[PDB]
């Protein structure tokens, strides 16, 4: 919150106002307690009080840098920003009692009120009967929005009324549906929404939007990959690898939500009519096949694992659509021969049964399976 | 009640109100477990600073002395190799050569000081016997011996 | 000054009071101050190594002492006063009273006065 | 506590010791007053004797030589057999031995090394003051020459350096003391004095030597008024030198604190950086008085005023 | 440089330690901002910081590979290596002035100071008088030890303390010497060399060391008891791994084992008494690599080929006298040019001596042959 | 025996460690005797004690210039030097 | 101190210079001279003069012999002297 500058007039002193009022008197006495003072001083005091409180409050609520509450909400509505609303805590409550007992929707169950703490009220969302088994589970929701609620496992123990045959009411697991928004956070949201241009959803705009999501290292776009103005978004993670499904879903929701209901519309960065889908390139697995011969006493598994690590380190350098240098992989294998790191000899060195540099196309490359041929 | 020794000590170091406090007791049990692990790690680190008790630091020692690091090999064999490599930096008197070869093999050795003009004899003795392969000992002897001298061997149980 | 609050600790039960959410019950500045005062009174001095020499009291050590009844009253007053007054929030502690109910088993009262309990002059030029 | 002299230990005779120094003083001064019975009269303390005062240092609480100089003058009363000394460290020798030297363009450190080499004065590794001085011919005392070139080094943007003797000559920068002591805890009484007595708001340089360098560099004319000076030195033979000399002269007038301490911080010396309240000040002057109760009085001031006045 | 492969448990993340701490609590909230989380998180921070900065550092400075300060010097001492100290610069100053003027030792003469540079000081080492040529040459050194003292000729031209009769001064030649402190990387390299080298005496390795100590030769090989016990053959080659000249052989012979004799100095070479050492040049097979080399941008074909030739030549040291040349190893070197971005982008059709098989030496050394691009 | 130089980290002050721990707290009180102080101070004290004693001892025994006992014996064994062993007193009794 | 003294880099081959240095290291040895293969089989003689150029005493001869080439080694012992393996060494004094 920025400190509010105030005009000099609005912060005038009460004595200054009274002196300005009394400047015109020169015949009648203006001493404290005199009738002229009686007529004039309360006016000056009220003027100072109103001018210092009400007008300064008006100035404070005028701008979003210092507004608050409903005023800040309206100033957010000026540029179409709404503060996130709270939700009621939700979960399941276990019940136990006589089988003939029936529990109806809308029943009220609360926590244990004490001197230190008040009871948190909850309501059942379902009507059930205990007829089949002595124990039943009923969905329930807190009657108060906000982070209040979200109680621990066995917190729910109190029934306001009394239901025939009920032996015990205990919540089985902690509730998670509760949530409150901070005024300063909402103000920061309002002040962040101030971009001037570069909002058309071009290739550069979509690349920027993909980069804005954390975990996205590089992004690429295909225009009308499926026609009808469709847009593909090929994304690489921070380490040039294939983006995970969770990251793909995050970027998709950020740019183009897919879970919109009937009474909802997309809030993503994609404008109207721009169909968007997030994709990741395929991870090619480079399986190495050669007739490895290992040194005296060396474990084949350990040496092959070290070679796997080295080749994977090399392949991490390769980007999307790069070229896998088979001739370089030959020397990756032979470096251990030079350093005598277990590999005594090798032959028929191939990458997926290939002896030439492979060019990636819409693909990233990762380490495959290191296989010793053991040719008879 | 706290199980960790350091946890109990740290809890007792505070005010006595926490006799019945399960929360603080569990907190300092966790902290004491962390400090016990750190103390054991410190002792392990004290082991790594030497080639005799190098343990997983034997890889560091082998990398230091230039020997080939191979985990599958016996730890004692790696220790013997490291010690023999380290001890090779002074005069090849019979005492030093004998102790170097003894440290490498681990079996008792007596250098014969052979009668022939430019040969030296080496005699091995092991109560547990030897394997059928001991070529690397001959390789190290050839690398380490004076250039103008020849060598002969015999082994005893 | 900018003193701050803490979490409740029910000395009757010897456990932290926690809400239904599981979080410990936060308390106001004055509540945390009272909790600290009770804890410091209950903490012996020089013996719990986690603390400096400032924190704690020596009431327990006085029990084995050979000083007379009134001397022990003065020692109790001094010890409680010194232990409490280290806190910045404390203004004054006093009005001590004693009642040797049985022959040699004592009950004593005291008043603690806060910095906020001060009285302010009203004047401006 | 221990007064070695040449061989003896006359700490068993002294009524009091007063270690006093000024930022522009000739030397670190120790004035030890003694009673002179037959025992002290036998050893026959003469001028030129070497006094070493040893006392428990404040820093580490170990006996350290806080003073190492020579007895510059002895005054003996006869009716009351009270021998009084006024000890000086060997910078007093430099302040009395006149000599003429001609110098080309060079730095102050080289000149100090040349003086020490010529006169066979031991010296530690002298700090590189960095500033390059103009060619001059000097006639005043060796300490006078050193102070002159150090003043010309403070001008032209160089750091403030002060020379103290100890056993071997040291070039002591002002704000480089190890411990920045806080005097508020032992503040018996303080006298915060502020003034415009030596305030300099403007300076009109009139170069007597060419690079026709002339200019004005008024710094706070709007606030304190145009308190103007005129710097007309031949040593300023450059526009940047003129600007740096002007910038090394502006100040808000005299701003010092006459501090009185109830406890003697033993290792304080002139030029040291010491704290009173939150602020930090440089010791213009210190006057210890090691009577039966150790005591200290200090006069401290801001960097700008010290640079304006003493440099 | 070498890095210490520390175990994972000794390099735990802060979050891992915090999670392990939080796992113990059962009936308490452990969310952010709560008492338990906010109280254990500083402890997890401190435990992780101690573990890393204390244990990893304390373990790794104990070894020469990852020691930086006085610990590295102590390890080098333990294995008999001393760091090279800096040194003074030295030279001669040509004075110019009236004859009979006396210039004394200890006088300081400096270069020309500027707004940028402090003048570099030099101190005369001698006392002399200006001669009949109105000049005199006096030795001097840089007062500050280091490469800064190695100033150029004609730069030392300012006298500090005016001496009557001196007209001008100058330095005809650049001041030389002026070594700075040895860098930590070079000291680590030398210490590691001492650590991994056997440093025996009388053995083949020390014979090769003594051979390399002699100028001219690049590489050397040794055979023990070549002609029975008591006999040694030293086989040397020039900087190009070609046949050594007979003069070079005589040099190495007189260094290690002089064939001439004297009553006191029997041979008094580096070799032990009783040895029978013969210095020759070996039979030298030449291995020439032929391939289709594809070179990267910004690199010259001939320069890259020469660098690859030098690297293969270095590999030939690992190849012992009578050893086996590996086709796979040479492939490894050629492609290691690519892995290091050393001016090779691709290679193919790699052959050594027009064959793709490992070559066994018939008790000859292998000399570096030409690297041919198809 | 050469004096051992120690890194600044291994000689850290207990109060400095505690201040570093408490720097992140700004809502809850961190006064001496408070529950946050109770949770944090013993950790800082143990950290300081371990860091000053155990790690410095490890550094001391690391090198032969300052090692001792079996540690110095092993460091002698690194370069093949053994300390002379004692012997039993011998003689004749009538 | 023994551990830190054992830090010599080179000059350990037992040449004439090395044997002369080893003889000089023993106190009481003024000058030393060497004969290579005086008895063949790589044998080495060590002719030594005392500090005053006189004939070295038998005790000094034994001291130098033990320093360079111990002779009292038992079955379960090996020479710790400066002489390397295979170098037979004997200490002599002129008449």
């Amino acid at each position: 919150e920025r400190e509010l500058p105030i005009p000099v007039f609005l912060t005038e002193d009460e004595d200054s106002v009274h002196e300005r009022m009394l400047s015109n008197f020169q015949d009648v006495s203006t001493l404290e307690g005199d009738f002229i003072y009686d007529a004039t001083r309360p006016t000056a005091e009220q003027i100072a009080e109103l001018k210092q409180l009400g007008l300064q409050n008006n100035l404070k609520i005028a701008f979003p840098q210092t507004s608050y509450g409903t005023y800040l909400e309206w100033l957010g509505e000026c540029k179409g920003v709404f503060k996130n609303q709270p939700t009621k805590a939700t979960g399941v409550i276990t019940f136990t009692g006589v089988q003939g007992t029936i529990i109806t929707k809308g029943t009220i169950v609360t926590t244990i009120a004490t001197d230190e703490k008040q009871s948190i009220e909850f309501e059942l969302l379902e009507t059930k009967t205990i007829g089949e088994n002595e124990t039943v589970d009923i969905k329930a929701e807190s009657r108060i929005v906000g982070t209040i609620g979200n109680v621990s496992k066995g917190s729910i123990s109190v029934l306001l009324g009394s239901i025939s045959g009920v032996k015990s009411i205990t919540n089985k697991e902690d509730f998670r549906g509760g949530t409150d928004e901070d005024e300063e956070h909402f103000r920061e949201r309002v002040l962040v929404a101030e971009q001037e241009d570069k909002l058309s959803g071009a290739s550069s705009d979509y690349i920027r939007w993909a980069k804005e999501v954390d975990g996205v290292g590089y992004a690429y776009v295909v225009s009308e990959w499926a026609g009808a103005g469709t847009v593909k978004v090929l994304i690489l993670d921070k380490n040039r690898k294939a983006a995970t499904q969770e990251l793909i879903d995050k970027v998709q929701e950020y740019i183009y939500p897919l879970n919109i209901s009937e009474g909802e519309n997309r809030d993503g960065k994609a404008p109207i009519g721009a169909l968007v889908t997030v994709v990741t390139p395929d991870t090619l697995l480079i399986n190495v096949k050669a007739s490895f011969i290992f040194s005296n006493g060396f474990s084949e598994e350990t040496v092959l694992n070290n070679l796997k690590t080295k080749i994977d380190k090399y392949l991490d350098k390769i980007d999307l659509g790069g070229t896998v240098s088979y001739n370089a992989i030959q020397a990756i294998v032979g470096s251990m021969m030079l350093t005598d790191e277990g590999i005594e000899d090798f032959s028929n060195l191939t990458i997926n049964d290939v002896k030439e540099n492979i060019k990636l196309q819409d693909q990233v490359v990762g380490i495959g399976e290191i296989v010793n041929e053991v040719v008879g | 009640m706290i199980a960790s020794k350091k946890g109990k000590e740290m809890l007792l170091t505070l005010s006595p109100i926490y006799e019945q406090s399960i929360i603080m007791q569990s907190l300092y049990e966790a902290i004491g477990s962390e400090f016990d692990n750190l103390e054991l790690l410190d002792e392990e680190i004290e082991l790594q600073l030497f080639p005799q008790s190098a343990t997983w630091g034997l890889g560091f020692w082998e990398n230091r002395v230039g020997l080939i690091t191979n985990l599958d090999e016996d730890m004692e064999t790696r220790r013997r190799k490291v010690i023999a490599k380290l001890q090779s930096k002074y005069i090849m008197t019979p005492k030093r050569m004998s102790m170097i070869l003894q440290s490498y093999t681990g079996a008792n050795i007596k250098i014969n000081e052979n009668i022939s003009p430019y040969t030296f004899g080496v005699e091995l003795t092991s109560t547990q016997g030897f394997p059928k392969d001991l070529e690397d000992l001959y390789k190290r002897v050839n690398v380490i011996k004076p250039s103008h001298l020849a060598v002969s061997y015999k082994l005893v149980s | 000054l900018d003193l701050k609050g803490s979490f409740l600790f029910d000395f009757e039960k010897g456990e932290f009071v926690k809400n239904a959410d599981g979080t410990l019950k936060k308390c106001d500045k004055v509540q945390a101050y009272k909790q600290w005062c009770q804890k410091a009174i209950l903490t012996p001095r020089y013996k719990k190594a986690a603390y400096t020499n400032i924190y704690g009291s020596e009431i327990k050590d006085l029990i084995a002492s050979n000083l007379s009844q009134s001397a022990k009253e003065l020692e109790i007053t001094r010890l409680i006063k010194e232990t409490i007054l280290v806190h910045p929030y404390t203004k004054e502690v006093g009005e001590f009273s004693f009642n040797w109910l049985e022959n040699s088993r004592l009950v004593e009262y005291e008043f603690d006065v806060l910095t906020i309990d001060d009285e302010n002059i009203v004047i401006d030029g | 506590k221990i007064i070695l002299n040449g061989k003896y230990d006359i700490a068993n005779f002294n009524e009091g010791i007063t270690l006093s120094e000024a930022i522009d003083g000739v030397a670190y001064k120790m004035d030890v007053s003694l009673v002179e019975p037959k025992q002290l009269k036998d050893i026959n303390i003469k001028k030129g004797d070497k006094i070493i005062l040893i006392d428990i240092a404040y820093e580490s609480k170990k006996e350290e030589t806080i003073f190492d100089g020579v007895v510059w003058e002895t005054r003996r009363s006869e009716k009351s057999k009270k021998l009084t000394l006024s000890c000086r460290e060997r910078t007093v020798y430099m302040e009395e031995s006149e000599e003429q030297y001609q110098f080309k363009e060079n730095t102050a450190t080289q000149r100090i090394e040349y003086y020490c080499k010529q006169w066979n004065i031991p010296y530690y590794n002298l700090a590189n003051t960095g500033k390059k001085l103009a060619k001059v011919i000097h006639k005043t005392n060796i300490l006078d020459m050193i102070k002159k070139d150090l003043k010309e080094t403070a001008t032209k943007g160089g750091d403030l350096f002060r020379v103290r003797m100890d056993n071997k000559l040291k070039l002591f920068k002002l704000g480089t003391n190890a411990n920045v002591y806080k005097l508020d805890s032992i503040l018996e009484d303080a006298n915060f004095t502020s003034s415009f007595n030596d305030a300099v708001t403007s300076v009109k340089v009139l170069g007597k030597s060419k690079d026709p360098i002339i200019g004005t560099y008024k710094k706070d004319a709007d606030k304190f008024g145009t308190l103007q000076k005129i710097k007309q030195d031949e040593k300023i033979k450059n526009a940047k030198e003129a600007k740096k000399a002007a910038e090394a002269m502006f100040n808000s007038g005299e701003e010092t604190i006459s501090v009185d301490c109830a406890v003697d911080i033993n290792r304080i010396r002139a030029g040291d950086k010491v704290s009173l309240k939150s602020k930090e000040y440089y010791v213009i002057d210190v006057t210890h008085t090691l009577d039966s109760r150790p005591k200290m009085k200090l006069n401290i001031g801001s960097l700008e005023y010290i640079r304006r006045k003493f440099y």
